[PDB]
């Protein structure tokens, strides 16, 4: 209690010594580590790095088996940092999860973490694509009831649906923009919509904009500012045919008007566009 | 019965169709020298001349599918034959005479030339067998042994023979390609068989039994390991 400042400064002093008695025993036999770790019955940082230097993923499972919150300690102590595959079996606990999960024949489980790692995935597109594929092949190979399975593959079909967008990026603008084929990041709806419409994307046709209007429900800032930005370059490329088609592909008070001109066949097509919608 | 139908050029459409059927029975038995001995009897210029009923559009497609399959075994058996002919290390003569010391300095230097070419020839037989395995697995315009024409008259025998051939040979070609990729240390790509298979573009995963899947999932976890041993993440990407 009170005068604690002196009682948390004497802790750091005994804790810098069970660390100086541990290092000292790092060369020595670890058969005594188990008893030194139990004597000052925590000093876990030392017995946790002795279990790491060897293939005893069996020891770090025997440590967490008899412990009070070591699990929340061995994970935060992993991030700060043959029989070796039995200690790999225990070390595969954490994101390497799915691996020891396929091995344990825990497929359903492998599917959950494979999808979870697919979601956080932002650094590499080629990798976000691989993880879903694996997740999916995990789930399909697992033992879900035909109902549950139909849910996993539907919520999945969604993911594949957004991705497919960045996937079909033309090969004209990806050498223009000097982009790495696979070694590129998981792009977001905006970047995509804006890149599908760049003046770099030269052969931009009906499908490039249609998909640049399909990636608006993939947002989470100004919606209808872009709705215009894109319909407008949809006309710059027309060189006053494509506007025509994209109004043919949608099947309408989405598009703007007076706001747009912010002109002879824009209103002219906006008349057989009031007859079409009607 | 094929040479009888081939003899009369006015029955080339029937010769091919029947040649297909016959080769569909042999494929289900994996009699590739049987299937091919038939495949040569079909004049190399059959397709050109025949030029279309729904029964002739499919049989032309089926024939090429079958060639794509065969060529995916002709190039693997060559590749596989080679993988099993690696230059052997020089034999060691512990306690060597000064004569045996020099004969060995040379045998050891010659072997360090052959092992480089046996990776040389290998790479070119790996680059070639792979291509073929992706021509079958990713068959252009509707998948392997899958009709493009949909207005023919009912042929349950053939149709169900075409579903079966896909379930016997697509799981088997995948597992080979995995064995080729693993054998040459292309581990990153091994794992990318889970994109190819699960793909909604091909729906290859429907041609798999649940057991075959898991087996493919215990094959990929094996490539993954070797990628960890190299210091990369499970899927081959640098650990930043």
């Amino acid at each position: 209690s009170n005068r604690e400042r002196y009682d948390n400064l004497e802790m750091e002093y005994l804790q810098k010594r069970s660390d100086l008695l541990s290092p000292l025993l790092s060369l020595g036999q670890y058969l005594w580590a188990a008893s030194l770790a139990e004597k000052y019955c925590d000093f876990d940082i030392l017995v946790q790095m002795c279990e790491q230097t060897d293939n005893q993923s069996r020891l770090q499972r025997y440590m967490t088996q008899f412990a009070d919150q070591n699990f929340s300690d061995f994970l935060f102590r992993w991030y700060l940092e043959q029989h070796g595959q039995l200690a790999n079996f225990l070390q595969a606990h954490e994101h390497l999860s799915w691996l020891h999960e396929i091995n344990s024949q825990e497929l359903e489980k492998a599917h959950a973490t494979l999808l979870g790692l697919a979601n956080m995935e932002t650094r590499y597109f080629a990798k976000k694509k691989t993880l879903l594929g694996l997740s999916k092949l995990a789930a399909l190979a697992s033992d879900f009831s035909e109902d549950m399975l139909q849910e996993k593959i539907e919520e999945m079909a969604e993911q594949e649906r957004f991705l497919l967008h960045q996937e079909t990026l033309p090969e004209q603008l990806l050498a223009e923009k000097q982009l790495n084929l696979s070694a590129m990041p998981v792009l977001t709806a905006p970047q995509l919509i804006g890149l599908y419409i760049c003046e770099e994307n030269r052969r931009a046709n009906e499908y490039d904009f249609k998909k640049a209007l399909d990636l608006l429900e993939y947002i989470d800032i100004n919606i209808n500012d872009l709705k215009l930005e894109i319909l407008c370059k949809a006309l710059q490329r027309d060189n006053w045919v494509s506007k025509d088609s994209i109004f043919v592909k949608i099947l309408l008070p989405e598009v703007k008007d007076l706001l747009q001109a912010d002109e002879f066949v824009l209103k002219a097509n906006y008349e057989y566009y009031v007859q079409g919608q009607i | 019965v094929i040479d009888w139908l081939v003899f009369d050029p006015a029955q080339r459409a029937e010769a091919l169709k029947q040649g297909n059927a016959i080769m569909r029975k042999f494929l289900a038995s994996k009699k590739h020298e049987a299937a091919k001995e038939v495949f040569v009897k079909i004049p190399q210029d059959s397709i050109a001349e025949i030029y279309l009923p729904a029964e002739d559009d499919n049989a032309i497609r089926e024939h090429l599918c079958i060639r794509a399959y065969l060529e995916a075994h002709e190039t693997f058996n060559e590749w596989f034959k080679h993988m099993n002919s690696v230059p052997q290390k020089p034999a060691l003569i512990p306690q060597p005479t000064f004569t045996e010391k020099v004969a060995h300095e040379h045998k050891e230097k010659k072997y360090e030339m052959d092992f480089g070419i046996w990776k040389g020839h290998l790479d070119a037989l790996t680059a070639d067998v792979k291509e073929k395995m992706y021509n079958v697995l990713l068959f252009v315009d509707g998948g392997w042994m899958v009709d493009v024409r949909e207005d023919a008259k009912e042929d349950h025998e053939r149709t169900h023979q075409m579903v079966l051939l896909r379930k016997l040979c697509l799981p088997m070609l995948c597992f080979l390609l995995h064995t080729i990729l693993h054998s040459t240390g292309q581990y990153q790509e091994c794992l990318q068989l889970a994109d190819m298979v699960s793909s909604e573009r091909h729906k290859l995963y429907l041609v798999f039994s649940k057991e075959e899947l898991r087996k493919l999932l215990q094959k990929l976890r094996e490539s993954s390991l070797m990628l960890l041993d190299q210091g990369l993440d499970p899927l081959g990407y640098e650990i930043q």
